[PDB]
């Protein structure tokens, strides 16, 4: 309700303020074994190669 | 290694006392003008006295041979030349060489300077230690035991020195020797025992001038270590914190008017008296506080320990999840309010991630900084309350005073032998303080289910003397500052009172424009309550809350010109 | 703010008292509600000549540290009146909220912080002449607890204890004259 | 989504913020906007040399004031990037170094919880400040582990701390 | 002050030591 | 006094300096009433000089309830020091006067002739021991001396120099 109040003092549309509540643990493993299970939402590292060349 | 290092270590210092000790051994066991050289250089020992260095020695030989191998970075003769390297090869490899040769076995090999070998073994193990980087109390002691070692094996060197070249004539024993080398350093000179023989006079002029420049800076250093463990040190152990109760205050730097205020309220409770009160502070002892902690009294039972609550090394000084509670105060008067306040939010939190079963008692001065230690059992924040009291000091007289009165815990005993009326009867009355008990359990409040809160603070005061002020519900945790006729009694509603003296202990009672409401749309703060407070039904413009400039809406330049009633 | 930060405890509320004793003459009708940061300044509050109860509330309070009390400053004048007020006297809130968890929630409600649907508020009802048929703190409790639900707490009381005619005359002007 | 910035002056180490960012190599439709949310003004040394690039703009005001966060659009904005302020650098103590950067973090991390942060700090000493809760379920177990790690003489001991590896602190 | 003053260990305490 | 302050542990009072010499010097005159042949045994009851000096600090901060007074915390912490002084060397007579019963047999003035004489460290050697156990005493009292002593007499000077400076009282 503080941040609602302030939007509509400020002018501004609260539709999206939930779009909500975050409790994971994360971590980074750097070169694994091949065999490691890959689970869902896990972001790679990714070398790309030059756009151009 | 940290393990597999330290037991080497150990085995080396054992082995390097046991010569040592076999030393010893054989002076108490071996005993027999021109001077005799003969008793300097033969010295009748024993076999097994003998055969038991002798494989000491070539123990020790070969620990030096190995660790030349591991820790040879180039240069051979920057590990031969040290102290450490001859006091070995003075000592081992004269043993040694009684292994080849049969006749040398009598000869005198001075095996007690391994004394300061067996120093550099503690040194060496001591170090070890510091892996873990911080230890402050730890390196206090274990850096004391040092200094120990040094006074022992000087005196040592000295005893044995001594005893062996009075040999040659005035033949002292081991205790003899002891007691003129420790007269002899402490430059006392009582002639005694004294020494009469070419090198017994020379080696004395020696031990004399290694005292006189060691010793006392030995001592000195010792002191030093030794009385900045009594204002920095301190720790309050385990036997004493799982038996006993205890508590913790965290502050930034103590004084007479907020400790003695502190103290003074924390022991007037009866069930209080028996508890210990530790201090955590970064600052170190004042002139002024360290007379309050001298007193019988607060002797036993207040701990002021140096270091701040932030660090962890800290809290296990005071042991907090021990302990009852943990009190966080704001440094008043400090150059900047909001670097003192973000202090004791990180007090907290540091607080609550060592020991999450504290109850965190916790006082903030900005209304901002409240939403950050709310997680906190209890909070007062400096500024509500403060401009509180001012605010009702304009409605009621005098709040101020009122609130004060309630919560300093004090007895009715206050200015009785003062010769005024008012006095007397002020004193009196200013030991009232508020206390909580439950309906059918309190003897003041028993036949008084059925009736109502309002009948029961009248009988309660014509009979006892003691008004109510509120009652707490089974259901509901919120406590509600006098009802009307509506809310009858029941049998457990907690009964909130003003009294002198608790129920319990008192025995000797029984015995003897317009406006709208709403709540104010912009709170300046977060964690902010909300009331209804007769709003404008129009939001003001910024310019007419000046008086100075009459802006175009109501031009009035003074306030006398507003017209205002009341 | 920036005077709460002081060495010594004189110069920390030294401004506040000099500007509020200018006040306390030129407008001895006007109530005033001063801070100190210290309690230790309260002597140089209210300052006059007589000099009367000075000596001797002194001596009483000075009496009461040494037999062991919490509240010595107490029988000074100015705080009793309600004139003045410090944050370090509230700081023993916290400290009894060790024993008393409800001890800070029952303090903001007599504030009116903290105020819940079914709470009260303090209020100031003066005893004039017409309340003067009631004598008595105990018969003051039944006209209040029967007629509108009010309960009381204690009781504020206020004890009593050209060339030639211009020049002449502002020499025989007093200071309470020159002040008007 | 929207980023957002935070520090004290417009410096040129913000400019080499905004070169690997906005990159050839980046897709154009993937190009992520930018908000340099600031104390002081910014001078037109940096002006000039961000001007060129796209979509790229600056606010006045600061992460204590909630009314500056709105008119940037910290709702929809996926990282929050806090950065350690050039007068604060400068402290006798750890704790009073980067107090102020973790209590306004503190306040973004209930407000906000969907919004990803990128904390600064000067000391990893403060780590342990960064994210704070009443649950202290892995608060006494990693700290455990990584003062283990250091008798057992290791690099990194700071690792096994749970901001860090998240990628939410870094120094 | 019932049970905190008047009791047997109190009065010895109060004589003794407060 | 235990009854009184006991708040959990009796290991914390026990183990403490004050209850030990009480038990060392109090408890041997108990054993006395009951075993009528122990009356002639000896009892070091000198070392209650240490236990006065603990009852005079006990006694003096009695006088910090009033928390202020500057002047008087300057003379009554001076006195503590000289008795520190005097109950050390009273100590020290009272020892090195009994153990030289055995042999070369002092008298109570020519020991504390003695004792301040190597405290000072001046060692004349006029009197001397010459006995197994009156050796290794003068050996533990010379460390005792060397260490307090002079930290006793700094601190004492400090206060007495402080009190010229900073004191002065102009008298009734």
């Amino acid at each position: 309700e503080l941040v609602k109040n302030r939007m509509k003092h400020l002018g501004l549309p609260t539709t999206g303020y939930d779009e909500d509540h975050q409790n994971t643990l994360s971590y980074v493993l750097i070169n694994p074994p091949p065999d490691t299970r890959l689970e869902l939402n896990d972001i790679v590292y990714l070398i790309r190669s030059d756009p151009l060349a | 290694n940290q393990r597999s290092s330290l037991r080497i270590r150990l085995f080396n210092f054992s082995l390097k006392l046991l010569t040592c000790l076999l030393y010893i051994v054989r002076v108490l066991l071996d005993n027999p003008t021109k001077i005799n050289w003969s008793h300097i250089f033969w010295v009748d020992r024993k076999l097994p006295l003998w055969a038991v260095q002798v494989s000491i020695a070539l123990i020790s030989f070969l620990e030096t041979m190995l660790l030349i191998y591991l820790s040879y970075k180039g240069n051979i003769w920057e590990q031969i030349f040290r102290i450490s390297f001859i006091l070995e090869m003075i000592n081992t490899v004269p043993f040694i060489i009684t292994i080849f040769w049969p006749p040398l076995r009598n000869l005198f090999i001075p095996v007690f300077l391994n004394c300061w070998l067996a120093k550099y073994a503690l040194e060496n193990m001591i170090n070890d230690l510091h892996r873990a980087i911080q230890r402050t109390q730890s390196a206090m002691f274990n850096q004391v035991l040092i200094l120990i070692c040094t006074l022992l094996c000087l005196v040592f060197t000295g005893t044995c020195g001594i005893q062996h070249l009075e040999r040659a004539g005035e033949k002292l024993s081991l205790f003899k020797s002891f007691y003129f080398c420790i007269v002899t350093f402490s430059t006392v000179g009582y002639g005694d025992v004294t020494p009469k023989i070419w090198p017994s006079q020379l080696l004395v002029v020696i031990m004399i001038c290694v005292a006189l420049v060691v010793l006392p800076l030995q001592f000195e250093e010792l002191v030093y270590l030794w009385m900045e463990r009594q204002k920095s040190g301190g720790n309050y152990s385990r036997h004493r914190a799982q038996t006993e109760k205890h508590v913790v205050l965290c502050v930034s730097s103590l004084k007479i008017d907020l400790l003695m205020d502190f103290l003074n309220e924390f022991y007037a409770h009866p069930r209080l008296q028996d508890y210990y009160v530790v201090i955590l502070c970064p600052t170190e002892m004042d002139i002024q506080v360290r007379r309050v902690l001298q007193i019988p009294l607060w002797s036993q039972r207040v701990i002021y320990l140096q270091g701040s609550a932030l660090k962890d090394q800290d809290l296990m000084r005071a042991k907090m999840d021990n302990g009852e509670a943990c009190f966080i105060l704001s440094s008043r008067n400090e150059v900047d309010r909001t670097a003192a306040d973000h202090q004791t939010i990180l007090r907290a939190w540091a607080v609550k991630d060592f020991a999450p079963n504290c109850p965190l008692y916790v006082q903030i001065l900005k209304p901002e900084n409240k939403f950050h230690v709310k997680f906190a059992d209890h909070v007062v924040c400096e500024e509500e309350c403060k401009y509180a009291m001012l605010a009702l000091n304009c409605v009621c007289p005098a709040t101020s005073t009122l609130i004060t009165l309630l919560v300093h815990t004090s007895r009715g005993q206050e200015g009785q032998e003062s010769p005024e009326q008012w006095q007397r009867m002020y004193g009196r009355c200013s030991g009232n303080e508020v206390y909580h008990i439950r309906m059918g359990d309190s003897k003041f409040f028993m036949e008084y289910e059925g009736k109502s809160f309002t009948y029961a603070a009248f009988h309660a005061h014509k009979k006892y003397g003691v008004c109510l002020i509120g009652i707490r519900r089974e259901e509901n945790k919120s406590i509600l500052l006098n009802p009307g006729p509506r809310h009858i009694m029941a049998a457990s509603d907690t009964c909130f009172y003003i009294n002198i003296t608790k129920e319990e202990n008192s025995a000797f009672i029984f015995k003897q424009v317009e406006y709208v409401k709403g709540y104010p749309p912009n709170s300046p703060y977060i964690g902010s309550s909300p009331t209804l407070c007769h709003l404008l039904p129009e939001k003001a413009p910024f310019c007419c809350l000046r008086l100075d400039k009459g802006c175009k809406h109501n031009s009035f330049e003074d306030a006398k010109a507003y017209g205002f009633k009341n | 703010e920036s005077t709460m930060s002081a060495e010594e405890d004189y110069m920390a509320d030294a401004k506040t008292i000099v500007n509020v004793q200018t006040m306390f003459r030129l407008f001895p009708s006007l109530s005033i509600i001063t801070e100190l940061t210290h309690p230790s300044n309260m002597r140089f509050m209210q300052f006059r000549a007589k000099d009367s109860y000075s000596l001797a509330l002194s001596k009483l309070e000075k009496k009461e540290r040494e037999n062991g009390s919490n509240l010595a400053f107490m029988f000074r004048l100015p705080f009793a009146a309600g004139r003045v007020f410090s944050i370090s006297m509230l700081d023993t809130l916290l400290y009894q909220s060790f024993v008393k968890d409800y001890m800070i929630t029952i303090t903001r409600l007599l504030l009116g912080l903290d105020t819940t649907p079914g709470s009260g508020y303090l209020c100031a009802m003066k005893i004039t002449e017409d309340d003067l048929w009631i004598r008595t703190y105990g018969r003051l409790f039944q006209k209040l607890c029967s007629s509108s639900a009010e309960i009381p707490i204690g009781i504020y009381r206020t004890e009593s204890h050209w060339i030639s005619q211009q020049r002449l005359s502002l020499y025989r002007r007093s200071e309470r004259q020159e002040l008007s | 989504k929207l980023i957002i910035v935070s520090a004290e002056t417009a410096g040129n180490g913000l400019y080499n913020f905004i070169v690997p960012l906005r990159a050839y190599y980046r897709s154009r439709k993937e190009l992520n906007p930018i908000v340099l949310l600031l104390d002081n003004k910014p001078e037109h040394h940096f002006l000039e040399a961000i001007c060129c690039f796209p979509m790229v703009y600056y606010m006045e005001g600061t992460i204590d004031n909630l009314d500056s966060l709105l008119q940037c659009g910290i709702i929809y904005a996926d990282n929050l990037v806090v950065v350690d302020k050039e007068s604060t650098m400068s402290a006798e103590e750890d704790y009073m170094a980067d107090a102020k950067t973790i209590v306004n973090v503190q306040t973004m991390f209930r407000l906000f919880p969907s919004l990803s942060i990128i904390t600064e700090l000067t000391h990893p000493s403060n780590m342990r400040f960064m994210q704070f809760r009443a649950k202290d379920s892995y608060s006494l177990a990693l700290s455990k582990l990584e003062k283990k790690e250091r008798e057992n003489g290791s690099n990194l001991a700071f690792m096994f701390r749970l901001p860090f590896a998240a990628g939410r602190v870094f120094s | 002050f019932y049970v905190n003053e008047n009791t047997f260990k109190e009065r010895l305490k109060l004589f003794f030591i407060k």
